[PDB]
């Protein structure tokens, strides 16, 4: 309908080029207020709090995509350097001669924010890696076939953990406890992007829409999108409001928050945003961090009383 | 005396709950203040009004006890962490429910641009301009830049409200 959200703070001028996967949030300083973390094709990592720059660094490649399990953690080609707090403190490998395509996180046992944590790599090879909460040690290796171009992690390692594997022969596998499903899904075209959502998985085909499905198979609803998908990511609002949102970011410049199935809020932004995050960040929880081609910062925030029913 | 109800509110952080401490007698006052659960009612004497002050949280979570407390405010004192550019919309925002608010009566309110002691600190007059002061036409207000660990304007505020009251 109209746009939800709160506008933040605008940086038109940041020097930030990178796409979704590339971009973080977390609590890098333990002392509440949250750090924007990019991996930037500048061979850079630039690091944001607040509404100014905080630190630039140098990056030894330039980056795959960076998470946090805290101990920011890039990866690119073979190594991923795990710095932390935020110093340099190892150099973990992949065991056989392999390359990193995507990465992700899967909570231990809490299931719960600032929760014990593993990180999760996929390799060209073929493998999902799942490691220790320390990141030492390699935990779960599952072997499958296709390559992976993004995978999405849905639950707990030790309670009940799903993963969904978007394969660049436009596929979808699962993995369910460790064990991996059966269940294969052919995709109508390439993927573009790949979000959890509530009771199921939504995929962006590079045909412009979007497809929810469930792990048996099923296809719940599908989002026929006027433009082409840039930039898609979950939205998970806590509390009394509790939904999981899907947030769409489309070359035609608009940014469309879908409450599953029904469209939100809709906004366009001044450039195409090609990275979009969101989660806490400094004091609000509920904010939305947007990087557009012409690497600008747009930060908003959701408003308590916004519903999205 | 004359009795009348303050209320404290504001973003989370902003030093709500230090500024009130700098109305405490210099021995009464508290070392380190911790991050205000809930809700606290104190009480401070100022001349011949007596202010029966409620320190609110700002937290997420708790925002939704102040209107809990509008129906019986007198006057109203919002705090916000001026270095804190990033959540100003988000006070706004606040402020306009409170003020929207069928139970929040045309009370005074004190807004405390605190922390002017930062470096990165915003000026009163840029503040005003984010949260949209100079719209506010119905009520008595004020902007009043101060520094909550030394309680440098803090005075100039309280007694800026009490003439209000009086
Ligand atoms: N530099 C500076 N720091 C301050 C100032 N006022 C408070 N602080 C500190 O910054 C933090 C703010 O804490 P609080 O006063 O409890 O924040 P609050 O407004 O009471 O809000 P709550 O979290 O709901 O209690 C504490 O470390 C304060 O003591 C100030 O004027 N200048
Ligand atoms: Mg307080
Ligand atoms: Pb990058
Ligand atoms: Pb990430
Ligand atoms: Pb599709
Ligand atoms: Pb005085």
């Amino acid at each position: 309908v109209r746009s939800v959200w709160l506008d933040a703070f605008n940086d038109p001028v940041a020097g930030i080029s990178a796409y979704t996967p590339c971009v973080h949030t977390c609590n890098l300083f333990g002392d509440g207020e949250n750090r924007l973390v990019i991996a930037d094709e500048d061979r850079k990592l630039k690091i944001w709090k607040g509404t100014q720059k905080a630190s630039e660094h140098p990056l030894l490649d330039t980056p795959v995509a960076i998470c946090s399990y805290p101990a920011l953690a890039v990866a690119a080609g073979s190594h991923i350097y795990i710095y932390r707090n935020l110093r340099p403190y190892y150099k973990f490998v992949l065991p056989p001669e392999t390359v990193i395509t995507c990465m992700d996180v899967v909570k231990q046992a809490i299931d719960e924010p600032d929760a014990v944590s593993c990180l999760v790599v996929g390799t060209e090879s073929g493998r999902i890696l799942i490691l220790n909460p320390a990141g030492t040690a390699i935990v779960k290796n599952i072997w499958v076939g296709i390559t992976p171009a993004m995978i999405a992690v849905q639950g707990e390692l030790d309670v009940g953990y799903r993963i969904t594997v978007a394969g660049r022969d436009g596929k979808l596998y699962h993995i369910r406890n460790g064990e991996l499903s059966q269940t294969i899904i052919q995709l109508e075209a390439q993927p573009v992007g790949l979000v959890r959502l509530a009771k199921h998985v939504a995929v962006g085909c590079m045909n412009d829409v979007v497809h929810a499905y469930t792990p048996t198979g099923h296809k719940s609803w599908s989002l026929y999108l006027p433009c082409h998908i840039l930039a898609m990511q979950r939205m998970e609002v806590t509390g009394q409001r509790n939904t999981k949102a899907l947030i769409v970011a489309l070359s035609n410049g608009e940014v469309r928050v879908y409450n599953e199935k029904l469209l939100v809020s809709v906004h366009v932004s001044p450039n195409p945003v090609t990275a979009l995050w969101f989660g806490r960040y400094g004091r609000e929880d509920n904010t939305l961090l947007a990087i557009t081609k012409s690497g600008a910062l747009d930060i908003k925030m959701l408003p308590r009383t916004a519903n999205l029913e | 005396s004359k009795k009348v109800n303050v209320l404290v509110v504001g973003l989370d952080n902003s030093g709500k709950t230090t500024i009130i401490e700098r109305l405490k007698p210099r021995p009464r006052q508290a070392a380190e203040v911790a991050p205000t659960v809930g809700f606290t009612v104190d009480e401070v004497e100022k001349g011949p009004l007596t202010f029966t002050v409620f320190d609110m949280s700002g937290a997420g979570r708790y925002r939704t006890l102040w209107e809990q407390y509008y129906r019986e405010a007198d006057a109203v004192v919002f705090v916000v962490d001026s270095a804190d550019k990033l959540r100003m919309v988000v006070a706004r925002d606040e402020m306009e429910h409170m003020l929207k608010h069928s139970n929040m009566r045309k009370v005074p309110i004190l807004y405390f641009a605190n922390k002017k002691d930062l470096p990165v600190a915003m000026p009163p007059v840029e503040i005003a301009q984010a949260l949209g002061l100079d719209d506010i036409k119905d009520r008595p207000w004020q902007i009043v830049p101060s520094n909550g660990l030394t309680g440098e304007g803090v005075d100039k505020g309280i007694d800026w409200l009490a003439e209000r009251l009086s």
